[PDB]
């Protein structure tokens, strides 16, 4: 039991830590993913505003 | 950073027209 | 046996101490500042398209 | 002669308006997209701030 709570304490932060890396990861992956789709927008409607 | 609450809440997101609804059915109750 | 004693050599040989995980999580934080800061800047360019975009609408609209 | 040149120019100003029409309905529709996708990014922002 002791040597069970002793790898539950050292597993939990450094867990915790890689669940944190890995989110902020995904958070500026999803940021740069939605800023390059709202450029590629953008020039779409500049070049349907050009069209006519 | 520490944003797992938040970044884990699979219902527990686009603009939702009935919040918008909502809100002007708020606003547009009365010119005060 | 053998089970437990493979996971205890193959589990997260890091912050059993206070040292190691403390400069990941400060790590972690740096990088994730950095990539808001990097998102924050994309955010208010596409928020200045949409106003420019919105702000044609009116003017067409008000044509 | 008069009313053939206001019929004409009727049917320009009608060419022209149903030209601006489609063109305000195309930058609408990508302005909607848009705002949509900006709105979005705000929501993912805010949640991920903390």
């Amino acid at each position: 039991f002791v040597h069970v709570h002793h790898l539950i304490n050292e597993y939990r932060p450094h867990q915790a830590r890689e669940t944190l890396r890995v989110m902020m990861e995904v958070q500026k992956r999803q940021r740069l993913e939605t800023a390059e789709r709202f450029q590629k927008h953008l020039e779409r409607v500049i070049e349907m505003i050009q069209n006519c | 950073c520490e944003k797992q609450v938040q970044e884990v809440g699979l219902d527990g997101q686009p603009l939702s027209m009935s919040q918008n609804l909502a809100r002007l059915a708020q606003r547009i109750d009365f010119s005060q | 046996a053998k089970d437990i004693d493979v996971l205890i050599d193959s589990l997260p040989s890091e912050e059993s101490t206070a040292a190691l995980q403390a400069a990941s999580l400060y790590k972690l934080e740096e990088e994730n500042h950095e990539a808001a800061t990097c998102l924050e800047d994309v955010v208010y360019r596409g928020d200045m398209l949409l106003e420019k975009i919105q702000s044609a609408l009116a003017d067409i609209a008000q044509s | 002669m008069k009313l053939a040149l206001n019929q004409g120019k009727v049917h320009h100003e009608m060419q022209a308006l149903e030209k601006e029409v489609e063109k305000r309905d195309s930058d609408i529709q990508q302005l909607q997209k848009q705002l949509k996708e900006a709105e979005q990014i705000l929501a993912t922002a805010v949640y991920q701030a903390k």
